[PDB]
């Protein structure tokens, strides 16, 4: 508890839930890994960020906050679901902005601790899309920025196949793993990572 | 322009052991930079007194190294004069036994009565009689 | 990380002096036990990369893996050697010979590496050394030796003429040190 | 000056005049140095009486052959055996020539023979330098009176281990000599250990002096004698005093070779 410990949680929006057919279920069982996490250590911190097809946004930003978490998370995600960017409309997602995002936020959030002690931090996607080549550039420049930082990027891939996630994951020394049978999501958030 | 921490330590206390015009005794490493760390501590002498100035000779027990000594030397003064050099506007020389440094005079008088002593008296000999008149022949 | 690719050549010392205890349970075990946790580590923080493996036993080279981009060939390589362990004295010259062979196809934008470890003091080789180093450098062909206990000039020279990478370990958890410093890719 | 000189007395002593003293370099740890002695390890290792070191074959045989193979073979480094004579280094090391069918070393050193020739003793450095355990430095023999003293300005440290086997001493010839011997017997009584052990042991520092070279460097050296208490007392080698800050030189153990292997693990780690 002495380090304090932020975990930025990435959720890829992509209409590939749909393929998924729960969402609602998905956000079920982060919301339950959130306060777990939380629950653990009074140090401990989460940020939410949704990657959606067009752009990525903020859902959130401790534990005590929980209850907070959990209805602006609900609401945002209830606004992601518009029309655009429908089904496999749009394949991709934004990763790199949602990684930019988040390197962003652990950077504001260590300068403040540099002004006391040392902040560990890690991100977490949960990755449904396909990565394409236009992504590359974007996406390896945010990847590397966190291999410079020594943060790790673990990922969870429901589906679909992101290379780039993959490979983001060996740079960064951080941990991949292709769920098989998606259901299980709530046992590898807690157990995979 | 500076030298060693060691050497600023050392100096006035060296330049005391060297006031006495007699003797004195150092104790030094087992010899990487003990040599040079001579040279560096007599730079705080090499003009103490103007209308004499003293000289250094070093001692030294084979021709190998005499090179040490040289090339050591060499870089603290780097040369004679400020034009190139910075701690030292001095000259220095090598030096080691006729019998060393010339093998044609050893070879030619090939007799057991034949002292390295002689051999200079010889040549000196040969060079005036040359001079006098025997150029062509002797 | 990804941004370029490289070919690495592993050679082992298996000669007689690997066998001693000196490092957990002997030598051999303790770094082909190691060299497998390295491989894997390299390859996921290299995903693009190749590796080709060869030991130095009874005074020759044998390839234990031919040059790859799949990870199990190699540490199932690793698992394969331990039971035929070690035995005999280097042959270096050869194995950097074979190596250089492998490595001059290779185009243009990808690393020459070769990582030795080495438990000897000289090597068994009667051609002229210097001259393979000379020809490692020119054709760019970057030498690595991890050393135990030992700082033979030879060996260390050829490891700085050919790139700078003579480092000595004393310690099960020095080695892991050392060879995840060698998992660290090269700059583009 | 002779690198050390710290207990002063020998120079005013030859000098009979009482030069200024003065310490005037700042030292390193004594830990970058080790310097053992060997004589044996159990109660039935009596072959080192030397009563006549010089005719005693068991001697020979028993640890002062056998303990160098044991700390060569186990302690691979390049390495020098020292020895007192060359008849003694020839009985030693069996060798490819041997002086008898019945010697008691075999392993691959090298030789430093009479008739040295400058050109050959480069072609025995040059071996040890680049290789192996053997060249001239390296496991090879040597008399430590010869020329092997002036050893070899090399960047690299091609030295490791120096193994004297027998302590470097000398004798005093029953002519001019022995005149010399009974005048400082005269002057000082206590002419023996400052007229030729000391001299002996100077002989022998600068033999492990060239090894080690100075602060920038590390080294052992170890001494093979029956009577070497009486070389540690009155500093007459380098394992005396520089600064009193410096933690100690100790060299006791219950094994030499394991220690010093030690001491190399703890010298790769620096």
């Amino acid at each position: 508890e002495d380090e304090l410990n932020l975990l930025v949680i990435v959720v890829d929006a992509n209409p590939i839930w749909w393929g998924k057919q729960t969402l609602s279920k998905c956000i079920d069982a982060v919301m339950v890994l959130g306060n777990s996490h939380l629950f653990m250590n009074r140090s401990n911190k989460l940020a939410v960020i949704a990657s959606h097809i067009q752009e990525s946004r903020f859902l959130y930003p401790k534990y005590e906050l929980l209850t907070s978490a959990n209805e602006v998370i609900v609401e945002e995600i209830k606004d992601l679901m518009t029309k655009s960017d429908i089904k496999g409309q749009h394949t991709e997602t934004l990763l790199a902005g949602s990684l930019a995002k988040a390197l962003c936020y652990i950077h504001r959030m260590n300068k403040e601790v540099k002004d006391n002690q040392e902040m560990k931090s890690r991100i977490l996607v949960i990755k449904a899309a396909e990565d394409s080549a236009l992504q590359y550039m974007n996406f390896m420049n945010v990847i590397f920025a966190a291999q410079k930082q020594n943060i790790l990027i673990d990922a969870c891939v429901l589906d679909s196949d992101s290379g780039l996630l993959q490979q983001a994951c060996d740079i960064t020394g951080g941990l991949y793993l292709k769920v098989p049978q998606m259901p299980s999501l709530l046992q590898y958030l807690l157990w995979v990572f | 322009d500076y030298i060693y921490p060691e050497q600023f330590s050392y100096m006035r206390e060296l330049k005391r052991t060297l006031d006495a015009k007699g003797h004195g005794v150092l104790e030094m490493p087992s010899g990487t930079g003990k040599t040079v760390s001579l040279l560096a501590l007599i730079m705080a002498y090499q003009r103490a007194y103007p209308l004499e100035v003293t000289k250094l000779i070093y001692c030294s027990r084979t021709v190998p190294e005499i090179e040490k000594v040289i090339e050591e030397l060499r870089k603290l003064l780097n040369f004679y004069e400020k034009q190139e050099g910075e701690k030292l506007p001095f000259l220095g020389l090598a030096l080691s036994s006729r019998k060393n440094l010339c093998i044609h005079p050893e070879v030619t008088p090939l007799r057991f009565g034949k002292d390295v002593d002689g051999k200079c008296h010889s040549l000196t000999a040969s060079y005036v009689r040359a001079q006098y008149q025997h150029d062509t022949s002797l | 990380r990804l941004g370029m690719m490289r070919h690495l050549y592993v050679v082992v010392d298996g000669s007689r002096t690997m066998e001693d205890q000196d490092l957990k349970p002997n030598r051999l075990t303790c770094t082909l036990k190691l060299l497998e946790y390295f491989v894997e580590e390299y390859f996921d923080q290299n995903p693009i990369s190749q590796i080709g493996i060869i030991v130095t036993k009874s005074k020759r080279a044998e390839k234990l893996t031919e040059l790859s981009g799949n990870p199990r060939k190699h540490i199932t390589s690793l698992k394969k050697a331990v039971d035929m362990t070690c035995h005999g004295e280097p042959s270096l010259y050869n194995s950097l010979s074979i190596a250089m062979q492998t490595l001059k196809h290779m185009p243009g934008h990808t690393s020459r590496e070769v990582l030795i470890i080495f438990s000897s003091l000289t090597t068994c080789d009667p051609s002229n050394i210097y001259d393979l180093i000379k020809t490692l450098k020119a054709a760019k062909i970057r030498v690595s030796v991890i050393g135990l206990s030992a700082e033979v000039r030879v060996c260390t020279v050829l490891a700085r003429e050919t790139g700078g990478t003579y480092h000595v370990i004393l310690d099960e958890s020095h080695y892991k040190e050392l060879l995840t410093h060698h998992v660290s890719p090269p700059p583009a | 000056t002779s690198g050390t000189l710290s207990p002063l007395d020998i120079y005013p002593k030859i000098l009979d005049f009482h030069p200024v003293t003065m310490a005037t370099f700042t030292m390193t740890l004594a830990r970058v140095c080790l310097c053992p002695m060997i004589i044996g390890r159990g109660n039935d290792q009596v072959a080192i009486s030397s009563k006549f070191e010089t005719r005693e074959d068991i001697a020979v045989i028993r640890n002062y052959g056998n303990l160098l193979l044991e700390m060569s073979a186990v302690v691979p480094d390049g390495i020098v055996a020292f020895f007192t004579s060359y008849q003694y280094m020839e009985s030693t090391v069996a060798s490819w020539y041997e002086q008898g069918i019945l010697e008691n070393i075999q392993r691959n050193k090298l030789l430093f023979i009479e008739t040295q020739d400058g050109a050959e003793t480069s072609v025995a450095l040059e071996k040890y330098q680049e290789a192996c355990e053997n060249g001239r430095g390296a496991i090879l023999l040597s008399v430590a009176r010869g020329k092997v003293s002036e050893g070899i300005d090399f960047v690299h440290h091609y030295g490791r281990a120096v193994i004297m086997f027998g302590v470097p001493y000398v004798y005093t010839q029953s002519r001019i000599l022995k005149a010399r011997l009974e005048y400082l017997r005269d002057q000082f009584q206590i002419r023996e250990n400052d007229f030729l052990t000391f001299d002996a042991m100077r002989h022998a520092a600068q033999c492990v002096g060239r090894a080690i070279r100075g602060k920038t460097d590390y080294g052992l050296m170890v001494f093979a004698d029956k009577r070497f208490a009486r070389g540690d007392k009155r500093g007459k080698l380098p394992r005396w005093i520089q600064e009193h800050l410096t933690d100690a030189n100790l060299n006791l153990t219950v094994d030499e070779g394991v220690q010093v292997a030690k001491y190399f693990l703890r010298q790769m780690a620096q």
